[PDB]
RNA sequence: UCGA
DNA sequence: TATAATGGGAGCTGTCACGGATGC
DNA sequence: GCATCCGTGAGTCGAGG
C-alpha cells in the first residue's frame, strides 16, 4: 500500500489522500433519495387496507427489519399460509395497479 | 508583403544554437558516438571510473560501457506511455587475487533516458525538461566576519555532496580554528597531522605579525603525526574507539579520498588561481608513502593571514559574482544521480562478495542493477529540476530549456534565499537576463540565459565581445567569463563606427561594470550587440527601450503563454528574431539539401534532392501537447517547387511562413468605451469571431481502466443497465464512442460495467424490486462520462487489451481505453489577451460590428484599449508599435525594429506621411471633400494645440496623422469622437488562461475521508475553500449565521448537510446545525495523545457529542 | 472547504447597479440546484425531484422552462462574492445576482477598489447563503450598497475612479 | 444539554483503559487475500466496530 | 502609516495596544495565594484586590506588564484560541496539566466548535429579540387576560 | 488638456514621478548595494533608454520586486498575530460607566523645539472623528456636551478653536480606558466608521481593528 | 440598496437586532404560508413571471416590507416561546 | 473642476445628509455619466502626448 | 544521542 | 511551476 | 539445526528574530 | 551579569501533474 501523506506537488501544498473521495458515507442526495423512497412507499402502502399493508411490510421486512415466512405472518394474523400468501398477492397486484395508474414509484427503480 | 528593416548595427556573429545548453551537455555526458577507448574522464564514464574497482571473489573491475539502440522510437514512446531510453551495458571482470582466475562478462545495467533532438526528454510518455541549476562554484573563498570587523573567514567548498565545507577563522583568543561538520578545533593539530613542523610553519607564516603566534602550540609539536592524528580522531569522533587504521580511514575519507572528497574541475582551477598554486588532484590533501601530504590547507591559511594583516594583493570575494557562481546543466545532474546509484550498486556488490560461493561467481551474479535503475528513474521522475515540459507554443519549450534555477537539490532553501541571490549582479550583463524572471515569491530564483550567452566546460556563463585594437574594431570574437571581463574597458555596441574605426572622441564603456566615458585609445573590447543583454523572450519585444522593465518582464513572460491560433500571423513590427526562434525550436520542417519537391499532401511532403534520392517527410497533424494546445505542421510549398538548402517546407504550430506567430495583428483604437474597458478590461469587435481571429484547437485526453476484481471483472461493453438508445446512440458495438461524434457534458465516452459491492438490499429496495417485478442486475454503470463544462468532437480512440500482441499492462488490468476529444475555441468574454509590452486584460464585451468606433471610410476597429492603462505602467512601446502599425496598415508592409537600434521617431513620421497620402489622396480622387464632423474635430484639435491654425483641413488632418491620430466616428451615433483618437495596428496574443477552463461551481459533491469536508479542486468537483481570512471577513461583518452555516451545514456536519439538502428539496427552511465532524476528529486525535477533552455544560457536567456511540 | 460555492473569471459590470453582479447561468444552476429541483417540481417541468435531477444531469436534456424556473428561484436572494487575498471585511460582499450568458462573473466597477480587483484575469469565488437568517444577514449587513465607507478611515470606499473621474473632470 | 465549556486534562491509564473497546494485540491490518480486518489487529471489527451498517 | 499616505483611525491601534497591556506581574502577594513574580490579567488581580480590600485584607502589590502581540495572544485564558494560534504543543501541555476550562468567550473557540459566534446577530444583546404581529399579539393578550 | 496632464491632475491615473519618467529624465538609480549611481539616466521613455541605462534600471526594479515579495509574508503574519490578539473583543454593552478617558493633543512640539505647533488636520481627524467626549467642552461660543459623538464638523470646529488658542487638547472616551470585560463599550468606541453613526452593540471591533491595520501593510515602504 | 434601509436602521438600537427581527419574521411567514402577513393585498410584493405578476417568493423581502409598515412589534420577552408558536399555529394553520 | 478628492467629499456629504440609499443612487449616476462622457471626450495616448519641455 | 552507537558501546562492555 |  | 564467522555508516547546508535554558 | 544553543515561527485563494 501507499502512504496517504505522500506528496504530489512538492511537500507543503497537498497530500495524495486529499484527492480521495469517501465512498462509504451516503451523500446528501443519496440519503434524501432513501427518505423520499420510504415516504413514497408508505404513500403507496396507505392505499391498501392496514392488514394487507402490514402483511406486505412483514414479508418484505419494513417493520422489524427481517422478512418473515408465510407461517409466521399466518400465525401473527391468524390465517393459513395460503391465505396470507394470497393477501400478499392481492396487495402486490393492487400496488401494481396503483403504480401503473399514478406512475410515482418508477423513477426510484433507476 | 515587403519587409522594411531599421538600424545601423551589423551583428558580427549570429545567435548560437539556442538549445545547445541542453543538447551539448547531455551529449558530453553520454559519449555514445565516441568509441569507448577515446572517451574522456568526464560523464558517466567518470562515474564508472570513480565507483570501480570494487574490492573485498575479491576484485571486480570496470572495462568499458556501451549504449544500445532504443527499443521504441519517440512517437511510439509517447503513444504507449513508455520512456525513451537506451540499454546500458557494462563490461566487467571478476578477479581473485590469490587464484589469479579472471571471469569477464558484459552485464546489463538497465536503461538510460535519451534526450530528443530538440533538447527535451520523454518520461512515461510525458515530455519533460531538466532545468539548469545555478549555484556557488567550488573553490576557496574569503568573506568578512560580520561580528568581528577587520577579521575574516576562509571557506573551502567542494561540489555538492562531495564532502564537507570547512571554515578557517582566527578566534578572539588568537588561536586559528577549523570548523568541519560543525566542530571547532585548532588548525595546528591537523597541520601536524599533515606532517608540518614548527620550523616550516615559522618560516612560512612568520612574516605576518603576531598571527603565527596564535598558531603556536607546544603540546601539538610534542607529538608525532600518528599521535596528533589519533588526537584529531578522538576530537571529531566521540565514543568511537581511536584505532589507528580507523582514524587513518576516517581522515583519508574526509580529506584525501577522491572517491569521497571532490572539488570541481572548476573548484580546482579557482583554488589554483586564487591561492596561486597548483593542484595534482582534486582533493585537499593526499596519501603518499604511508603519510598525508598537504595540498590546499597551508596556502589557504597563508592567504587568510595575509588578508587579515592587510597585506596588499589579498581581497575578499563576492559570492554573487558570476565568476564565483557556476551552472550545473542536465549532464552534470544526471551524472550525479548516476554516481549515487552506482555507489549503491557497489555496496550491493561487496555485500554479494561476502555471501555466496567463493569459487563460482560471475559479474552477473554479483551485480544487481536495481539500485541504479531506481536512482535514474527517480531523477527523471521525482526530481525538482525535472519538470513537466511547457509545450504551449514553440517559444515556451525553447525558453523552458533556457531556464536557470537557484533552488532544487543541493540548491538554496527558500528560507535561506535573501536579496543577494535574487539581485541582478553587475556581472549578469551579457549572461543572465535582467528582465525575464517570475513575479511573486519566485522572483530572482528562476532566470533565463542571455541570447548570446554560452556555458563553458567549467560551468561558467560566457558572453561574446569584439577585440578593439588601436581604435579599430576587429571581427575577432572573444567569449569571456566575468572574472576575465573585469580586466578590460568595454565600449557599447551602439558606439559610432565609420568602417571598422571608432568615430567619436568620447565613447561609452564599462570598467568592472561601472559606466565610464573613455577615449578610443582606451577601448579594449566592444559589445557584439544589444541583443546579448537580454533573453530570447525579452528580445522579441520591439521598442523595448521605451518600456519600463516591469511591464517588459510581464510581456516577456506572457509570450510563452500564447495559444497557437489556426489563423496565426507574425507581428507587423518585429525584432528580427522571429525566424531563428522557429528554426532552433524544431517547430517547422526545413529542406535538408537543394532539390525539387516531388509531393505535397496534408499528411506528407516528398522531396527529391540533388543526389537523386527521394526523402519522405511526414507531417505532424493535430497532435496534443502537454498543455493541450494543438501541435500541427502545414505544408508551405507546392508540387514541383524548386527549393534550396535550409528552405521552409512546412509551417509549425504558431508559425507563419517561417516567422514566429504568437497572435493576431488587430486594428486598435485607444480610448475609453462606456466603462467596458475599465481597469484593464478589453473590448473586442464581433468581426474577430466572424473571420475566426483568435480561434484555437484544443485536445483533451480521457482515460479509463477495466480491471480484475474480487467481486468479478469490470468490462467495457455496450450493454449498460437502465440506459435507453438515446444515451448509447454514438457508442459502437464494443461500448466506445465513435470517431467524429459530438460529446457534451453527461455524455458517455466509454461504456463500463462493474459488479456491485456485496449488497444487502434495504427493505425499500426489496419491496420496490418485488413491486416492479424486476431482478436487480449483477453489475452497475461505471462508464466514463463527460465532465461538467467539457466536451467536443472525438478525433481518436485507443484501446489496449490483455492477451493481445505488444500489449502488457499493470497487474490486474484487463484493458485500458483512451478517448481523445478535440474542441475548437472561439474567443469569448472572460478570455485573456496581451501584447508584447505587458499590457494584458480579459475581454469584457463583444460589440456587434455596427457599434464599433470606425474610420471615416467606414472601416471599424477591432480592439479598443483603455488609455488609462498606459501612464502608470510606463510602457510606451505599445504606442510606437501602434503608430508604425498604422503606417504598415496603409502601406501594406511589415517592419523589423531591433531593441535599442529601433525605428526612431522621424522615420515613423515619414512612413506615416506616406501612409496619409494613401489614406487621403484616394478619397480626394474618389470625389469626396472633407466631412463636417472632421471639421468639428479639427476645431477641437486646434484648441488642443494639436494642429497649426490657418492651415487647410487636409494639412491639419495630415498633421494629426503624423501624430498617429485619426478622426473616429461613434458607431451608435454617427457623431465623431470629439478629439482625434490614436489608432493603429497592434500585435495581440490570446493567452492560455481562458474562462472555459477556469469556471467551476458545486452544490454538493465528494468529501474527504477523515475530515468529511468537501474535496478541493475543479477536477474533483470540489468546493471552494473558505479560509481563516474569509472567516475573519464574516466575523468582522458580524454575520453569525452565515459563518455558522459555512462551518457546519456547508462542509463537515453530516447530519446537518443531509438534513439541509432534504429540507431544501422539500421546500422547507434549513434546520439548526449540529457539531461539525472535524471537531469530533480533533477530540479523538487529542484522546490518542492521552489528553482528555471534555465538553461541559454550565454545571460542569460532561456532555456527550458522540451520542453514546463512543461510550461503553 | 464548503458546499454551494463556485468560482470564475471576473469581468467589468458597467450596466450593473451597485447592488448587483452578473452570475453565469451554469454556475447559478449548479449553485442553486436543490432550489431549482423544488421549483421544477412546483411547476410542471418534472413529476418529482429525482426525475428533475436526472433531467439536469445531461446538458442536452436541459430545456428553456428550467431557466425561467431558475430565475424564479433566485428572486430577492443574494450571493456572496469574494476575492483573495481577503484583507478586510470588504473582500467579501453581497450582491443580487443577475443571470448572464457566458462563463464570466460581472463585477460592479465601484466595488473594484475594496476587493482590490482588476480585469487582468482576477478570479472570484461565489457562495450561497442558505437559511433565511444567512440571507437576511447578507442582505442587510453585507450588501455592497450598504457599506459605502471604510471601517478603517471612515472615508468613502466606493467612489468614482479611473474613467469616471476622467469623464466628470472632462 | 448545551455545551458551555471545554476542559482539557491528563488521561490516567485507568481512564485510557475505560475509553478502549479492546487491546490491539497484533500489528496486523487486513488479510492479504480476504481483504478483511485481521483478528486482534488495528482494524479489527471486534474492537472498533462493524464495517457494514447493522451487520 | 501617515508617512505611506494611509489614513487609519487611532482607535484600532488603541484596541491592539489595549490587548498588549492586558497583563501584570506581582511585586508582592500580600494576603493572597499569588506568588511574587507571577504574571496574570490586570482584571483578575483588580477583582482579587477589591475582594481582599472588601475583606479587610492586604491587597496584592502589582506592576504593569507590556507584552507584544504574539506573547499576549499565546498568554490568553482560552486554550483553544492559544493552541490554534501557534506553539500548539506547549499551550496544550500546560493547559492539560492545569486542567484548564475554555469558557468559549471569544470568536475563535466558537468557530472551532462551530457554534454561533458571540458577535453581530449572535450577540446575546440582540439574539433573544422576538417578532409578533398585532393580530397574534392581541390573540395571545386575550388568552393572558382570560386566565 | 493634454491626456497625461489631465489624467494626473484629476487623479484618474498617474503621479508626477511616472509622468516625469515619460517626459523629463528617468532620474538617479540605485546600485544593488543600496548605494546610488553617480550617473543618472538622462533619457525619458519617450526618447528611450540606452541598453546600459536599462541595465542600471533593472537593479532597482528587481530589488523592489524581491522586497515586496519578501514583505507580503511579513504583512500577512502580522495581520494574523493582530487577529489572534484582538479576536475576543466585541462591543458588549452601552456604557461601562468608566470616568477615565484619554486627552488627544491638538499640538505637537516643533523639531526645532522652539514652540508648539498645530498638528496636521489629517492626524487630528484620525484621533478625533467619531469619538465621544468624556467632559464638557465650551469653545467659540459653542457647547459640546459630555457624551457627544464628534462629527467631522465638530472636529473642524475644534481645530478652528485650537487655531484661536481656546483649546489645546480634547478629552475623549477610548478603548484604552474602557472598563468593559472581554471587550469594549459603545461610548468608548464611538462611531462605526463605515456607517458614520454610533457603533451598534455586538459589532466585533477586534477583527475590524486588526484588518484595518493589516490591509495597508503591503503598501508600507 | 434595500429600499428604506435607513429607516430600518432607524428603528433599532443595533443593526444586528434589525437583522434578527427580519430573519425571524421571515421564518414565521415561511412556516405559515404567508397567511399571517400584515400587508394589505395592494402592499403585496410581486415577482414578474413569464405569465404575469405573482406573489414574491422571498420571505425576507416580505419581512422588511412588513417591518416598514410599523404593524410589527419587536422586543425581548414579549411572550413565552411555545405560546407564540401554538397561538400562531391556531390562527394560521400550516 | 471635479477630481478624485472633490468627488470623494461629495460622496461623504451625500452619505451624511441623504443616507446610503440615495448615496447609492448618486454613485450609480456618477458612474453612468462619467463613463458616458469619458467615452466621447476624445481622451487618448499618442507618443507626442508625452511632451519634452525645452527647459530640460 | 545515537542508539546504535550506545548499544555498540554497551556491547563492547562485555 | 503557473494565475491573481 | 553444527567448518568458522564477535562494535554501523551516512556525509551540501548561502536566513532571522525570539524566548528559555545553559555555561563562566 | 552575558555569550550561546535549541526550538519556534515566517501571506491567501486558484490551476497543472
Ligand atoms: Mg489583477
Ligand atoms: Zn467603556
Amino acid at each position: 500500500p501507499v502512504s496517504l501523506e505522500t506528496p504530489i506537488g512538492d511537500e507543503k501544498d497537498s497530500f495524495y489522500g486529499d484527492f480521495i473521495p469517501d465512498e462509504h458515507l451516503p451523500s446528501p442526495v443519496d440519503a434524501a433519495t432513501q427518505s423520499l423512497l420510504s415516504e413514497e412507499l408508505e404513500k403507496a402502502l396507505s392505499k391498501l387496507s392496514e392488514r394487507e399493508a402490514m402483511v406486505l411490510k412483514l414479508r418484505k421486512g419494513l417493520i422489524d427489519g427481517r422478512e418473515h415466512t408465510l407461517e409466521e405472518v399466518g400465525a401473527f394474523f391468524g390465517v393459513t399460509r395460503e391465505r396470507i400468501r394470497q393477501i400478499e398477492n392481492k396487495a402486490l397486484r393492487k400496488l401494481k395497479y396503483h403504480e401503473s395508474r399514478t406512475r410515482k414509484l418508477r423513477d426510484f427503480l433507476d | 508583403m515587403e519587409i522594411k528593416r531599421f538600424g545601423r548595427i551589423r551583428e558580427v556573429i549570429p545567435l548560437p544554437p539556442l538549445t545547445e545548453i541542453q543538447v551539448e551537455s547531455y551529449r558530453r555526458a553520454l559519449q555514445a558516438d565516441v568509441p569507448p577507448e577515446k572517451r574522456e574522464n568526464v560523464g558517466i564514464q567518470a562515474a564508472f571510473r570513480e565507483t570501480f574497482p570494487i574490492e573485498e571473489g575479491l576484485v571486480l573491475d570496470f572495462l568499458e560501457y556501451r549504449l544500445g539502440e532504443p527499443p521504441f522510437p519517440q512517437d511510439e514512446c509517447r503513444e504507449k506511455d513508455l520512456t525513451y531510453q537506451a540499454p546500458l551495458y557494462a563490461r566487467l571482470q571478476l578477479i581473485h587475487k590469490d587464484t589469479g582466475l579472471i571471469k569477464e562478462d558484459e552485464v546489463f545495467l538497465g536503461h538510460i533516458p535519451l534526450m530528443t533532438e530538440d533538447g527535451s526528454f520523454i518520461i512515461n510518455g510525458a515530455d519533460r525538461v531538466i532545468v539548469s541549476q545555478i549555484h556557488r562554484s567550488p573553490g576557496v573563498y574569503f568573506t568578512p566576519d560580520p561580528a568581528r570587523p577587520g577579521r575574516y573567514i576562509a571557506s573551502i567548498i567542494p561540489l555538492p555532496k562531495r564532502g564537507p565545507w570547512i571554515d578557517l577563522e582566527v578566534e578572539p583568543n588568537g588561536v586559528v580554528s577549523m570548523k568541519v561538520n560543525k566542530r571547532k578545533f585548532p588548525l595546528v593539530l591537523l597541520l601536524r597531522v599533515l606532517g608540518y613542523d614548527q620550523e616550516t610553519l615559522a618560516r612560512e607564516l612568520g612574516a605576518y605579525g603576531e598571527l603565527v603566534q596564535g598558531l603556536m602550540d607546544e603540546s601539538v609539536f610534542a607529538m608525532r603525526p600518528e599521535e596528533a592524528l589519533i588526537r584529531l580522531f578522538t576530537l571529531l569522533r566521540p565514543g568511537d574507539p581511536p584505532k589507528r587504521d580507523k582514524a587513518v580511514a576516517y581522515v583519508y575519507g574526509l580529506i584525501a579520498d577522491p572517491r569521497r572528497y571532490d572539488l570541481g574541475e572548476a573548484g580546482r582551477y579557482k583554488a589554483e588561481e586564487k591561492l596561486g598554486i597548483r593542484l595534482s588532484g582534486r582533493t585537499l590533501a593526499r596519501f603518499e608513502d604511508g603519510e598525508f601530504k598537504d595540498e590546499v590547507f597551508l596556502p589557504t591559511l597563508r592567504y587568510l593571514f595575509a588578508l587579515t594583516a592587510g597585506v596588499p594583493g589579498h581581497e575578499v570575494d563576492d559570492i554573487d559574482h558570476l565568476g564565483n557562481r557556476r551552472i550545473r546543466t542536465v549532464g552534470e545532474l544526471m551524472t550525479d544521480q548516476f554516481r549515487v546509484g552506482l555507489a549503491r550498486l557497489a555496496r550491493g556488490v561487496r555485500e554479494r562478495m561476502l555471501m555466496g560461493s567463493e569459487d563460482s561467481l560471475t559479474p552477473a551474479k554479483l551485480v544487481n542493477s536495481r539500485p541504479l535503475e531506481a536512482a535514474i528513474r527517480e531523477f527523471f521522475s521525482r526530481s525538482q529540476l525535472s519538470q513537466f515540459k511547457d509545450e504551449t507554443n514553440p517559444l515556451s519549450s525553447l525558453r523552458h530549456k533556457r531556464r536557470i534555477s537557484a533552488l532544487g537539490p543541493g540548491g538554496l532553501t527558500r528560507e535561506r534565499a535573501g536579496f543577494d541571490v535574487r539581485d541582478v549582479h553587475r556581472t549578469h550583463y551579457g549572461r543572465i537576463c535582467p528582465v525575464e524572471t517570475p513575479e511573486g515569491a519566485n522572483i530572482g530564483l528562476i532566470t533565463s540565459l542571455a541570447a548570446y550567452a554560452r556555458v563553458d566546460e567549467l560551468g561558467f556563463i560566457r558572453t561574446p565581445y569584439r577585440r578593439v585594437v588601436g581604435g579599430v574594431v576587429t571581427d575577432e570574437v572573444v567569449y569571456m567569463t566575468a572574472t576575465e571581463e573585469d580586466r578590460y574597458t568595454i565600449a557599447q555596441a551602439n558606439t559610432p563606427l565609420e568602417g571598422n574605426r571608432i568615430a567619436a572622441e568620447r565613447v561609452v564603456a564599462r570598467r568592472k561594470g561601472e559606466p565610464v566615458i573613455v577615449s578610443p585609445e582606451e577601448v579594449e573590447f566592444m559589445d557584439v550587440s544589444p541583443k546579448q543583454v537580454f533573453s530570447v523572450n525579452t528580445n522579441l519585444i520591439p521598442f523595448l527601450e521605451h518600456d519600463d522593465a516591469n511591464r517588459a518582464l510581464m510581456g516577456s513572460n506572457m509570450q510563452t503563454q500564447a495559444v497557437p491560433l489556426i489563423r496565426a500571423q507574425a507581428p507587423v513590427v518585429m525584432t528580427g528574431l522571429e525566424e531563428r526562434v522557429v528554426r532552433d525550436s524544431l517547430a517547422a520542417l526545413y529542406a535538408e539539401e537543394d532539390g525539387e519537391v516531388a509531393k505535397v499532401d496534408g499528411n506528407r511532403i516528398v522531396v527529391r534532392y540533388e543526389d537523386g534520392r527521394l526523402v519522405e517527410y511526414p507531417l505532424r497533424r493535430f497532435y496534443r501537447s502537454n498543455q493541450g494546445t494543438a501541435l500541427d505542421q502545414r505544408p508551405r510549398v507546392v508540387v514541383g517547387q524548386r527549393v534550396r538548402k535550409g528552405d521552409l517546407l512546412a509551417d509549425g504550430p504558431a508559425s507563419e511562413n517561417g516567422f514566429l506567430a504568437l497572435g493576431q495583428n488587430v486594428l486598435v483604437a485607444i480610448m475609453p468605451f462606456d466603462g467596458y474597458n475599465f481597469e484593464d478590461a478589453i473590448v473586442i469587435s464581433e468581426e474577430l469571431l466572424k473571420r475566426d481571429f483568435y480561434t484555437s484547437i484544443h485536445i483533451e485526453r480521457y482515460e479509463i481502466e477495466a480491471r480484475d476484481t474480487k467481486l468479478g471483472p469490470e468490462r467495457i461493453t455496450r450493454d449498460i443497465p437502465h440506459l435507453s438508445e438515446a444515451a448509447l446512440r454514438d457508442l459502437d458495438e464494443e461500448g466506445v464512442v465513435r470517431i467524429g461524434a459530438e460529446v457534451k457534458p453527461g455524455d458517455i465516452l466509454v461504456g463500463r460495467t462493474s459488479f456491485k459491492g456485496e449488497s444487502e438490499p434495504t427493505p425499500e429496495e426489496r419491496l420496490l424490486r418485488s413491486i416492479f417485478g424486476e431482478k436487480a442486475r449483477d453489475v452497475k454503470d461505471t462508464s466514463l462520462r463527460v465532465p461538467p463544462g467539457e466536451g467536443g468532437i472525438v478525433v481518436r480512440t485507443v484501446r489496449l487489451r490483455r492477451g493481445d500482441p505488444g500489449v502488457e499492462l499493470k497487474p490486474g488490468v484487463r484493458e485500458v481505453v483512451r478517448v481523445y476529444v478535440a474542441q475548437k475555441r472561439k474567443l469569448q468574454v472572460g478570455d485573456k489577451l496581451a501584447n508584447r509590452h505587458g499590457n494584458k486584460g480579459v475581454v469584457a464585451k463583444i460589440l456587434p460590428v455596427e457599434d464599433m468606433p470606425h474610420l471615416p471610410d467606414g472601416t471599424p476597429v477591432d480592439v479598443i484599449l483603455n488609455p488609462l492603462g498606459v501612464p502608470s505602467r510606463m510602457n510606451l512601446g505599445q504606442i510606437l508599435e501602434t503608430h508604425l502599425g498604422l503606417a504598415g496598415y496603409f502601406l501594406g508592409q511589415r517592419y523589423i525594429s531591433p531593441i535599442f537600434d529601433g525605428a526612431k521617431e522621424p522615420e515613423i513620421k515619414e512612413l506615416l506621411a506616406q501612409a496619409f497620402e494613401v489614406y487621403f489622396g484616394k478619397r480626394k480622387g474618389e470625389g469626396f471633400g472633407v466631412d463636417k464632423r472632421e471639421v468639428e474635430v479639427l476645431r477641437r484639435a486646434e484648441k488642443l494645440g494639436l494642429v497649426t491654425p490657418g492651415k487647410t483641413p487636409e494639412e491639419q488632418l495630415k498633421e494629426l496623422f503624423l501624430q498617429g491620430k485619426v478622426v473616429l466616428y461613434d458607431g451608435r451615433t454617427g457623431e465623431p469622437i470629439e478629439g482625434p483618437i490614436v489608432v493603429g495596428q497592434m500585435f495581440i496574443m490570446k493567452l492560455y488562461h481562458m474562462v472555459e477552463d477556469k469556471m467551476h461551481a458545486r452544490s454538493t459533491g465528494p468529501y474527504s475521508l477523515i475530515t468529511q469536508q468537501p474535496l478541493g479542486g475543479k477536477a474533483q468537483f470540489g468546493g471552494q475553500r473558505f479560509g481563516e481570512m474569509e472567516v475573519w471577513a464574516l466575523e468582522a461583518y458580524g454575520a453569525a449565521h452565515t459563518l455558522q452555516e459555512m462551518l457546519t451545514l456547508k462542509s463537515d456536519d453530516i447530519e446537518g448537510r443531509n438534513a439541509a439538502y432534504e429540507a431544501i428539496i422539500k421546500g422547507e427552511d434549513v434546520p439548526e446545525p449540529s457539531v461539525p465532524e472535524s471537531f469530533r476528529v480533533l477530540v479523538k486525535e487529542l484522546q490518542a495523545l492521552a489528553l482528555d477533552v471534555q465538553t461541559l455544560d454550565e454545571k460542569d457536567n460532561p456532555v456527550d457529542i458522540f451520542e453514546g456511540l463512543a461510550s461503553k | 472547504r464548503v458546499d454551494y460555492s463556485g468560482r470564475s473569471v471576473i469581468v467589468v459590470g458597467p450596466q450593473l447597479k451597485l447592488h448587483q453582479c452578473g452570475l453565469p447561468k451554469r454556475m447559478a444552476l449548479e449553485l442553486f440546484k436543490p432550489f431549482l429541483l423544488k421549483k421544477m417540481e412546483e411547476k410542471g417541468i418534472a413529476p418529482n425531484v429525482k426525475a428533475a435531477r436526472r433531467m439536469l444531469e445531461r446538458q442536452r436534456d436541459i430545456k428553456d422552462e428550467v431557466w425561467d424556473a431558475l430565475e424564479e428561484v433566485i428572486h430577492g436572494k443574494v450571493v456572496l462574492l469574494n476575492r483573495a487575498p481577503t484583507l478586510h471585511r470588504l473582500g467579501i460582499q453581497a450582491f443580487q445576482p443577475v443571470l448572464v450568458e457566458g462563463q464570466s462573473i460581472q463585477l460592479h466597477p465601484l466595488v473594484c477598489e475594496a476587493f482590490n480587483a482588476d480585469f487582468d484575469g482576477d478570479q472570484m469565488a461565489v457562495h450561497v447563503p442558505l437559511s433565511s437568517f444567512a440571507q437576511a444577514e447578507a442582505r442587510i449587513q453585507m450588501l455592497s450598497a450598504h457599506n459605502l465607507l471604510s471601517p478603517a478611515s471612515g472615508e468613502p470606499l466606493a467612489k468614482p475612479s479611473r474613467d469616471i473621474i476622467l469623464g466628470l473632470y472632462y | 444539554k448545551e455545551v458551555r465549556k471545554v476542559r482539557i486534562a491528563l488521561a490516567s491509564p485507568e481512564k485510557i483503559r475505560s475509553w478502549s473497546y479492546g487491546e490491539v494485540e497484533k500489528p496486523e491490518t487486513i488479510n492479504y487475500r480476504t481483504l478483511k480486518p485481521e483478528r486482534d489487529g488495528l482494524f479489527d471489527e471486534r474492537i472498533f466496530g462493524p464495517i457494514k451498517d447493522y451487520e | 502609516y501617515r508617512a505611506q499616505g494611509v489614513k487609519l483611525h487611532d482607535k484600532h491601534i488603541e484596541i491592539v495596544v489595549r490587548q498588549m497591556m492586558k497583563y501584570v506581574e506581582v511585586t508582592d502577594p500580600g494576603d493572597s495565594r499569588l506568588l511574587e513574580g507571577q504574571v496574570l490579567e490586570k482584571w483578575d488581580v483588580e477583582a482579587l484586590n477589591e475582594r481582599l480590600i472588601a475583606e479587610g485584607k492586604t491587597p496584592v502589590a502589582w506592576k504593569p506588564l507590556l507584552m507584544g502581540v504574539t506573547k499576549s495572544a499565546l498568554s490568553t485564558k482560552s486554550w483553544l484560541s492559544a493552541a490554534s494560534f501557534q506553539n500548539t504543543t506547549h499551550v496544550l501541555t500546560e493547559a492539560a496539566i492545569a486542567g484548564k476550562k475554555d469558557e468559549l468567550i471569544g470568536l475563535k473557540e466558537n468557530v472551532i466548535l462551530g457554534r454561533l459566534i458571540p458577535a453581530g446577530t449572535g450577540s446575546d444583546f440582540v439574539r433573544f429579540t422576538q417578532v409578533v404581529d398585532q393580530k397574534t399579539l392581541k390573540a395571545i393578550e386575550e388568552a393572558r387576560k382570560e386566565a | 488638456f493634454n491626456p497625461l496632464y489631465v489624467m494626473a491632475q484629476s487623479g484618474a491615473r498617474g503621479n508626477p514621478q511616472q509622468i516625469r519618467q515619460l517626459c523629463g529624465l528617468r532620474g538617479l538609480m540605485q546600485k544593488p548595494s543600496g548605494e546610488t549611481f553617480e550617473v543618472p539616466v538622462r533619457s525619458s521613455f519617450r526618447e528611450g533608454l540606452t541598453v546600459l541605462e536599462y541595465f542600471i534600471s533593472s537593479h532597482g526594479a528587481r530589488k523592489g520586486g524581491a522586497d515586496t515579495a519578501l514583505r507580503t509574508a511579513d504583512s500577512g503574519y502580522l495581520t494574523r498575530k493582530l487577529v489572534d490578539v484582538t479576536h475576543e473583543i466585541v462591543v458588549r454593552e452601552a456604557d461601562c460607566g468608566t470616568t477615565n478617558y484619554i486627552s488627544v493633543p491638538l499640538f505637537q512640539p516643533d523639531e526645532v523645539t522652539r514652540s508648539l505647533r498645530l498638528r496636521k488636520r489629517a492626524d487630528i481627524e484620525a484621533g478625533l472623528y467619531g469619538r465621544v467626549l468624556a467632559r464638557e467642552v465650551e469653545v467659540l461660543g459653542v457647547r459640546l456636551e459630555e457624551g457627544r459623538y464628534l462629527s467631522m464638523d465638530d472636529v473642524h470646529l475644534l481645530i478652528k478653536a485650537a487655531e484661536a488658542g481656546e483649546i489645546q487638547e480634547v478629552p475623549v472616551r477610548s478603548p484604552l480606558t474602557c472598563q468593559t470585560r472581554y471587550g469594549v463599550c459603545q461610548k468608548c468606541y464611538g462611531y462605526d466608521l463605515s456607517m458614520a453613526r454610533p457603533v451598534s452593540i455586538g459589532e466585533a471591533v477586534g477583527i475590524v481593528a486588526a484588518q484595518s491595520i493589516g490591509e495597508p501593510g503591503t503598501q508600507l515602504t | 440598496a434595500e429600499p428604506g434601509i435607513d429607516k430600518l436602521f432607524g428603528m433599532v438600537d443595533s443593526k444586528y437586532r434589525l437583522t434578527v427581527v427580519v430573519a425571524k419574521r421571515a421564518q414565521q411567514l415561511l412556516r405559515h404560508g404567508f397567511k399571517n402577513t400584515v400587508l394589505e393585498p395592494e402592499e403585496r410584493p410581486k415577482m414578474q413571471t413569464l405569465e404575469g405578476l405573482f406573489d414574491d417568493p422571498n420571505a425576507v423581502t416580505w419581512a422588511m416590507k412588513e417591518l416598514l409598515t410599523g404593524r410589527l412589534v419587536f422586543g425581548e420577552n414579549l411572550v413565552p416561546e411555545d405560546r407564540l408558536q401554538k397561538e400562531m399555529e391556531r390562527l394560521y394553520p400550516v | 473642476p471635479q477630481e478624485k478628492n472633490s468627488l470623494k467629499d461629495l460622496v461623504y456629504q451625500a452619505f451624511l445628509r441623504l443616507g446610503m440609499e440615495k448615496t447609492a443612487r448618486l454613485l450609480d449616476a456618477l458612474k453612468y455619466y462619467g463613463f458616458t462622457f469619458s467615452t466621447t471626450s476624445g481622451i487618448t495616448i499618442g507618443i507626442d502626448d508625452a511632451v519634452i519641455p525645452e527647459e530640460k | 544521542s545515537d542508539p546504535v552507537r550506545q548499544y555498540l558501546h554497551e556491547i563492547g562492555q562485555v
